[PDB]
């Protein structure tokens, strides 16, 4: 990001410098890898908050619902986890957010249990 | 600070 | 249930003074001696008295009365010797009183030399056997002497506790696993309990258990005996207002009891009841704690009317009655409920869960407080 | 200058051998010792007055430090929220000024 | 290490403990010693933090500059961004709706 | 500073 902004200052003071050869002008950039960095970001803001309920759970949770929520919360994750979320194309965009339903609705049954 | 000690000399002079 | 038994008090010695020690004869189990501080409004009087008192009779006179002319704040029976009552003064002399004798000042008494204790001294005890035993007192300057009972001009064995590049420990309490004789635990005015071995290559003060951030006030080890061991373990009281209880496999308290308002000065265990101990507190209530009925609430709670301190609490040797001792000077003795005192069959395997539980909650909430 | 209680207790105790060697010995034991004992004296008493300037200062400035930083630092991100959105609004109305000017032209 | 306004007015008392001892007795300086050397050994350790403390405050004062420096720089550029980025707003809008009038007509 | 004025009173006692 940084590079690319000192590079379009250059392009900008170089299509200044160059008014009399060029009579169109657009800078219309969508860069390939900014859903893939946005695909990032969101498996970051899923796993922090999985971590920190599942450290949590591990944790003071040690009945059958205790055994039943670990085991829940295994299946939420291994469900998420069994989804290919580095795709960037359409077909592993909906499984990546179909997965991201059935954990929210699997992490949310386990929260009214406990 | 310097009266403390010099008072302390003078009881006797 | 509690309820009250007995109230002993004696107008011309045991008024305005604060009851010190308090010890149940094994020979003689209806007997009790008592300790007493100097008088303060009464110079001519003695400043150090001791009380004997009785149960079978219905008499509310003393059955015997000792004195010295320093402030006994130590008493205790001699073991195997039943005409004996030896106690430990402020001055730091072992005084010995007989009844057989006619006697009230006392009829041997410890050299105030520096070989013998020259600081006060709280703990006085008679350790060993019939045929082999010996008297073992510490003062507060972590001063441990042994004496022979028949012959007292001299100590035996003396050197004094210390730890932390040879810093004197101040000895504040003390007590004896039952069957042990060379190994005991002290407590601390330094707040820390320590154990100590009388004779070996580490005899002194062997390991640190921490934990009580203030002047530790009474220890007891553990007496009760049944099919299950559980003489490693012993309970301090402490001014922290905390009852903790301790093992000696650990560095660490195995649980805090914090019900109380106030400071705690006695905890000793119930000789039968396995799980069961009492303790006082400065507002005169006497708690009775059951470990295999609960953890955090006391199975049994009376308040002394007036409200008086409590300083001392000892169980009798039946574990039927119990003793208090409080500011002003009345040996108020309760008896307990047969639904309490009676241990059953079970109670020694419950106990047996019971302090592993107590352990697993401890070492949670241990780590909860690390993250 | 004011003095601190912690020079005034040595000083206090520096007094009472003083008194304690005047009243075992003469007069003539303090005569030369005690002006080379009150500038170190004295000399204390500066250094510690110097050294809580040093204290206060040193806090003031450090908090200073914490303040710069991320007050640049949101700065800096305000000024980045200043140079995207110049770039959304000037692709965006140049696209529709262009197919303006191209239904004008035709 | 051992100060040398520390050690020069050590040299004085020496030299005046020296006088104290050979002039009476041995006594003169028995119960001096202790409060003495706890004296010269608090001007010592308080002159030594004040030596730690002057070097961490240059090191923090110059540093202090030049983040003030760099952050008023910034603000001249923040400033600068937005009033280009406002102007050129004004500029487009206007060209623009002049395109439109034309249009119109 | 210690070993200084303890050299200063040992040195002839």
């Amino acid at each position: 990001d940084d590079e690319y902004e000192k590079l379009q200052v250059l392009l900008r003071d170089i299509v200044k410098r160059k008014r009399e050869e060029n009579l169109k002008m657009v800078w219309r950039i969508n860069p390939a890898h900014r859903k893939l960095q946005a695909r990032l970001d969101q498996m970051r803001k899923f796993r922090r908050q999985h971590e920190q309920l599942r450290a949590v759970i591990v944790r003071v949770l040690r009945d059958a619902a205790d055994a039943n929520a670990i085991e829940e919360v295994n299946l939420a994750y291994e469900n998420v986890k069994e989804v290919d979320g580095l795709d960037v194309s359409k077909e592993g965009t909906e499984a990546w957010e179909a997965a991201m339903k059935r954990y929210d609705e699997r992490i949310d049954r386990v929260e009214t249990r406990i | 600070l310097a009266s403390f000690f010099n008072s302390l000399l003078s009881k006797k002079t | 249930k509690l309820s009250l038994n007995r109230q002993f008090f004696d107008e011309r010695w045991s008024k305005h003074r604060v009851v010190s020690c308090l010890d149940w004869s094994s020979q003689y189990p209806e007997l009790l001696v008592a300790s007493y501080n100097n008088n303060e409004d009464a110079p001519h009087e003695p400043d150090g008295v001791a009380l004997v008192w009785n149960m079978k009779y219905k008499k509310t006179t003393p059955e015997y009365v000792f004195h010295c002319q320093s402030a006994v704040m130590s008493a205790t029976f001699a073991k195997f010797h039943p005409n004996l009552v030896v106690g430990g003064t402020y001055s730091g002399q072992i005084v010995l009183w007989d009844n057989r004798s006619n006697k009230r000042t006392p009829v041997q008494r410890t050299p105030l030399s520096a070989a013998a204790h020259t600081h006060p001294v709280y703990c006085v005890n008679v350790v060993g056997t019939q045929n082999a035993h010996n008297l073992i007192s510490i003062s507060t300057d972590g001063k441990i002497c042994s004496w022979s009972l028949d012959m007292l001009s001299h100590p035996q064995d003396s050197m004094e506790l210390v730890h932390k590049q040879s810093k004197a420990v101040a000895v504040t309490s003390m007590s004896f696993p039952v069957g042990d004789v060379n190994n005991f635990v002290v407590g601390s005015e330094e707040g820390s309990v320590y154990t100590a071995c009388r004779h070996g290559s580490k005899a002194g003060i062997s390991e640190m258990f921490e934990g009580h951030q203030g002047p530790i006030t009474g220890i007891h080890c553990h007496a009760a005996v049944g099919a299950v061991d559980f003489s490693h373990l012993f309970v301090t009281s402490s001014f922290d207002w905390t009852v903790k209880l301790w093992s000696t496999k650990n560095n660490k308290p195995l649980y805090s009891f914090e019900d109380n308002a106030g400071y705690v000065y006695d905890v000793m265990w119930s000789p039968t009841h396995p799980a069961l101990f009492a303790c006082v507190d400065g507002m005169g209530r006497l708690d009775l704690w059951n470990l295999n009925n609960d953890t955090e609430v006391p199975t049994a709670s009376i308040s002394v009317e007036g409200n008086p301190a409590l300083n001392r609490v000892r169980w009798t040797h039946s574990g039927r009655e119990i003793a208090v001792g409080d500011s002003e000077g009345q040996i108020v003795i309760y008896d307990v409920g047969e639904q309490i005192a009676v241990p059953r069959n079970d109670e020694w395997a419950r106990f047996g869960r019971t302090l592993a539980e107590i352990n697993a909650n401890r070492a949670d909430a241990e780590e909860e407080a690390a993250t | 200058s004011v003095m601190s209680e912690r020079v005034s207790g040595l000083a206090g105790s520096i007094y009472r051998e003083f008194e304690r060697l005047i009243h075992c010995y003469d007069e003539e034991v303090v005569k030369e010792l005690m002006p080379l004992v009150v500038n170190v004296l004295e000399n204390l008493d500066s250094v510690l007055s110097e050294n809580q300037e040093h204290e206060v200062e040193l806090e003031l400035l450090r908090e200073d430090n914490e303040q710069l930083l991320t007050q640049y630092e949101r700065e800096k991100a305000l000024r980045r929220q200043a140079e995207e959105k110049f770039i959304e609004f000037e692709d965006a109305l140049e696209q529709e000024k262009k197919e303006l000017q191209i239904q004008v032209e035709h």
